[PDB]
RNA sequence: AUGGUGAACUAUGCCUGAAUAGGGUGAAGCCAGAGGAAACUCUGGUGGAGGCUCGUAGCGGUUCUGACGUGCAAAUCGAUCGUCGAAUUUGGGUAUAGGGGCGAAAGACUAAUCGAACCAUCUAGUAGCUGGUUCCUGCCGAAGUUUCCCUCAGGAUAGCAG
RNA sequence: GUGAACAGCCUCUAGUUGAUAGAAUAAUGUAGAUAAGGGAAGUCGGCAAAAUAGAUCCGUAACUUCGGGAUAAGGAUUGGC
RNA sequence: AGAACUGGUACGGACAAGGGGAAUCUGACUGUCUAAUUAAAACAUAGCAUUGCGAUGGUCAGAAAGUGAUGUUGACGCAAUGUGAUUUCGCCCAGUGCUCUGAAUGUCAAAGUGAAGAAAUUCAACCAAGCGCGGGUAAACGGCGGGAGUAUGACUCUCUUAAGGUAGCCAAAUGGAUUAACGAGAUUCCCACUGUCCCUAUCUACUAUCUAGCGAAACCACAGCCAAGGGGGCUUGGCAGAAUCAGCGGGGAAGAAGACCCUGUGAGCUUGACUCUAGU
RNA sequence: GUGGCCUAUCGAUCUUUAGUCCCUCGGAAUUUGAGGCUAGAGGUGCCAGAAAGUUACCACAGGGAUAACUGGCUUGUG
RNA sequence: GCGUUGGAUUGUUCACCCACUAAUAGGGAGUAGCUGGGUUUAGACCGUCGUGAGACAGGUUAGUUUACCCUACUGAU
């Protein structure tokens, strides 16, 4: 059946040409580990096949002479131009990545890390945030509710972008025809039309 | 199987005893009564040999001479 | 025989009972 | 005989039914079931009410309705079907002959035996059992 | 629409059946009469138009007025004549179409499309 | 059953290129005039969006007691038709290989073979059943009835002549 | 050129005269046509033919999701100088 | 755009090219499929609703991997479903399904433990999951006649008819799905129209026809006049004169042949049919 | 006071029992244990009796189709 | 011996009505020559059965064919 073909990935492969690339956070390490790094989000550009829009952040490299690009998802409010602190030092300004330990409860955040180093794991969908509801300083542990409602608890350590992806409403809109259908669909993979 | 084989229905069901008078295809549903009113659509045909001759025939058509005293 | 609510069952709003058009 | 096949469905096939081709008796509450229960057929045309009785004293005959079927020989089946089958005793209504017995318990009803063949012909005919 | 019985199962025990629609003859049972009721389909029928008198005495004029355009009229024929001159079912240069206007305006009668009704006996 | 071959036809994803006359209807946006405190309600203009429409190239083949039917053709021909700015048609490449692949799903395609594609071996399969069984003369010369496996089939068995 | 048009036809550059032919025009056929009066009375069935076909102007109904119906429908002209 | 003059049986003069209208059933549309008998009310569509999943997760693939698709992915996403635009949208825990408060030893495989025996071997307790007993579960698995009265609902008593003067109470304009448009979908009817017909007739190009050249195929026990009888041949009669040509489609003959059934075999599918097994 | 009493078949092929000195266990022995075997006691009580359907999606091998008197066959009078 | 007709009706059409005519009598040979209903095959839609594959008491809908061989008949050497 078609369910158990899709395994096998033949013809179900997604289309990753057109794709700018995989967002994720910046590295974990000293610098952002200990102090803060400032970044400049260059631009920012719509990626095929994902309706919340990436920016383009560079940093330079602490260890090397040259600058690093990164692939930021892009949060609502952030602008060209704007100046982004990753670290543990960073403010509690939008467009910031901090560890969840050092955001006080309450704080909106998205791509907030699952584990320290994975580099965004959670609140990735346009218009999704998550939500630091408690704080555990013994073992220190960061309680967040994820967009689908449910409650979960994480090391503190993981980070998080202040604010909410970009991109809010998309689903808001009825599609009206297979054709908006079938172009949404070009760019995800091949699971259009759903036959019976 | 093993607790949803026929014979372990019989068992947990404690109806095994009488044996032989279970209708063909005595499942979980279709009691024997069951069994016997739905077979009735598919049993009204004749039965013929190789030849054939009429080995079994048809309901309601014995084809009989009875003796009306 | 159980009780029948006649105040239900609206009936068809059929365009002669409208008073919208006339032609006096 | 008594008993034609009928076959039904577009690929006739699955015939499945019985059609009785004689004249039968099927009470007063009949009320034929749903097309896919009924087996046994037995057409209204050939459902007889009133049986010709003659009465063997006084050389009259009446016709009389017919009231039940008890003894119908040749697997009596039959009789529990009610069909006529010349040979069958039938309960008839005599109290227009108004038989009565001894201490003035006035006879409605008697056992008739049908005489006539109803399959070739179009009436019931059938001797009093006095 | 249904020309053969079928059987309709609902709560497992009882079996609806629908039959065709019957219609005793009897003299007494004048075309004009079987007409205004639904057992015979207009289309079929030779003179539609002789039959408007009869939908004007089955119908008060005040529901016509508003279900049907400009009113006003008498000799039912220039009833047919109007509506069909409003309407624009007219024929070729440049007669009115009696037969299609009697026609809808029987279809219409017939269907419900316009209010209508006999008065049930007298109170009591 | 085992060992092998296929996406040049056809089914789908993807990469890279190519192609789609002339007309009909007039959305947003905008302009001028007339009304209303304003929102706004009309009159006269620009505008060219519609998975709009008629209609060419192109794709398909709904319809004919049509053409031919050992036919040009193992699917063609004439009229007729749906569509023709997109879910459009298509060239080359690449990936999906059989109880699998694929399928806007007909049990449909998978090289004129598909409710299970093609080559070789077991394999000269299973023969219940249909068909045949090749020279001459002389002698002898049947059977269709009985018994038993609960039975049909399958049959054993008394029997008929040397 | 005609023509709204890469719509149909003629011609210009260019390319072909290639599809076995000769003698009549019987019946029946293949493809395309005409017809006195009736206009579907034929046929299971308006099956097939036929009828209006472009442009300009008057005008355009029921319904409706107000977007559409719509080329609705129903009517008058088209040549040349 | 307008005014005269003018040839008309014409005037989009050749080609060119909608027929229109009144209704019903069906599907919203656009669109796509059974290449080669079925284009559709079928498939698909946006919309609507349900279910599992927060990465040591779901749907899976893989002989297995230090393996792979979803995943360059993260609930506004993926995966699996029912319906198919807008508008419309009486009651069941009584059974059966789903999930397990709750027992606690009923069912208890392997392993482990305690006894009898010289030991194989036998017995005994305990016991995982699952199965039994036992709770909840309302848009589902399906069942029903409703209201109250009765130290508990099982049980036992009792019964149900008011409507009013051609358009309404009420409801947050409307009270419908009798839904507009769209369709090589099916059906009913009307104007035009015409050789469908009364009733047929005529014409054009090619066949058919003869000839110059080339040249098969299906089929073929042998052949080809009929009538009657026989549980094309045989018997009795009518008859019967070479060789032939053009129409011919009644039979012989074949093309056809498959249709439609009967008896022995194979396999496409399905569940508490039997034996197993991937997975868990 | 009569107009009635009850009822499924299958097992002689399953359940046992004894070897006073019955034989064998194939290298010699004893005891458990296993197989033969000859006598006895209960036996139809105890138990169940081989494992289901569709095919118009179909496939292949054989026999029949397709019809009008067995017995002059039918007709106007139940 | 010669005639025995023109037509409406399928939400049936194993019949029927009205128009003329003198009349509209009953039957056989039937006719793979053409045929519409019916046998109808892989499509598709509503109901019943069945836990299912599927078929049915229904219903609706889209879906080889001669001859130039012989005889038979009409003409012609």
């Amino acid at each position: 059946i078609r369910n158990q073909r899709k395994g096998a990935g033949s013809i179900f492969t997604s289309h990753t040409r057109l794709r700018q690339g995989a967002a994720k956070l910046r590295t974990l390490d000293y610098a952002e580990r200990h102090g803060y790094i400032r970044g400049i989000v260059k631009q920012i550009v719509h990626d095929s096949g994902r309706g919340a829009p990436l920016a383009k952040v560079v940093f330079r490299d602490p260890y090397k002479y040259r600058l690093r690009e990164e692939i930021f998802i892009a949060n609502e409010g952030v602008h060209t131009g704007q100046f982004i602190y990753a670290g543990k030092k960073a403010s509690l300004n939008v467009g910031n990545v901090l560890p969840l330990g050092s955001v006080p409860e309450g704080t909106i955040v998205s791509n907030v890390e699952e584990k320290p180093g994975d580099r965004g794991a959670l609140a990735r969908a346009s218009g999704n945030y998550v939500i630091i509801i408690g704080h555990n300083p013994d073992e220190n542990k960061t309680r967040v509710r994820l967009p689908s409602g449910a409650k979960k608890v994480i090391s503190s350590d993981a980070r998080g972008v202040i604010g909410v992806i970009a991109g809010g409403g998309r689903v808001d809109k009825p599609l009206l025809k297979a054709g908006r259908a079938f172009h949404k669909y070009r760019l995800k993979r091949n699971s259009w039309p759903k036959t019976r | 199987g093993t607790g949803k084989k026929e014979k372990s229905r019989r068992i947990r069901e404690g109806d095994t005893k009488d044996g032989n008078l279970r209708v063909k295809g005595e499942n979980f549903y279709r009691d024997s009564k069951r069994v016997k009113f739905l077979n009735m659509y598919t049993s009204g045909k004749e039965i013929r040999n190789k030849k054939g001759n009429l080995i079994r025939a048809a309901s309601f058509q014995d084809s009989t001479i009875p003796d009306a005293r | 025989m159980g009780k029948q609510d006649l105040g239900k069952l609206q009936t068809r709003k059929m365009k002669g009972l409208k008073s919208k058009f006339d032609q006096g | 005989e008594m008993f034609k096949v009928i076959k039904t469905g577009k690929s006739r096939s699955k015939s499945w039914k019985r059609m009785i081709t004689k004249h039968t008796f099927v009470g007063e509450g009949f009320t034929r079931r749903p097309v896919k229960m009924e087996r046994i057929i037995r057409p209204s045309a050939l459902r007889q009410k009133k049986a010709n009785v003659t009465h063997p004293e006084l050389g009259v005959t009446v016709f009389l309705p017919i009231l039940a079927v008890k003894k119908n020989p040749q697997s009596p089946m039959y009789t529990q079907l009610g069909v006529l089958t010349k040979g069958t005793i039938i309960e008839v209504n005599v109290s227009e002959l108004g038989m009565v017995t001894a201490g003035g318990k006035v006879v409605w009803g008697k056992y008739a035996q049908v005489t006539n063949e109803p399959d070739r012909d179009g009436c019931v005919n059938a001797v009093l059992l006095v | 629409e249904t020309k053969v019985w079928q059987y309709i199962t609902l709560m497992k025990r009882i079996f609806l059946i629908d039959c065709p629609g019957i219609v005793p003859p009897s003299s007494k049972d004048s075309e004009e009469d079987i007409l205004f009721r639904g057992v015979v389909r207009v289309e079929h029928v030779t003179h539609p138009e002789q039959y408007i008198p009869g939908v004007l005495k089955r119908c008060q004029v005040k529901h016509l007025e508003r279900t049907y355009e400009i009113s006003g009229w008498k000799d039912a024929t220039e009833f047919i004549e109007i509506l069909a001159r409003k309407q624009g079912r007219l024929l070729k240069g440049g007669e009115p179409d009696e037969s299609g206007v009697s026609k809808q305006i029987l279809n219409d009668f017939n269907r419900g499309k316009i209010p209508w009704f006999v008065l049930p006996p007298e109170k009591e």
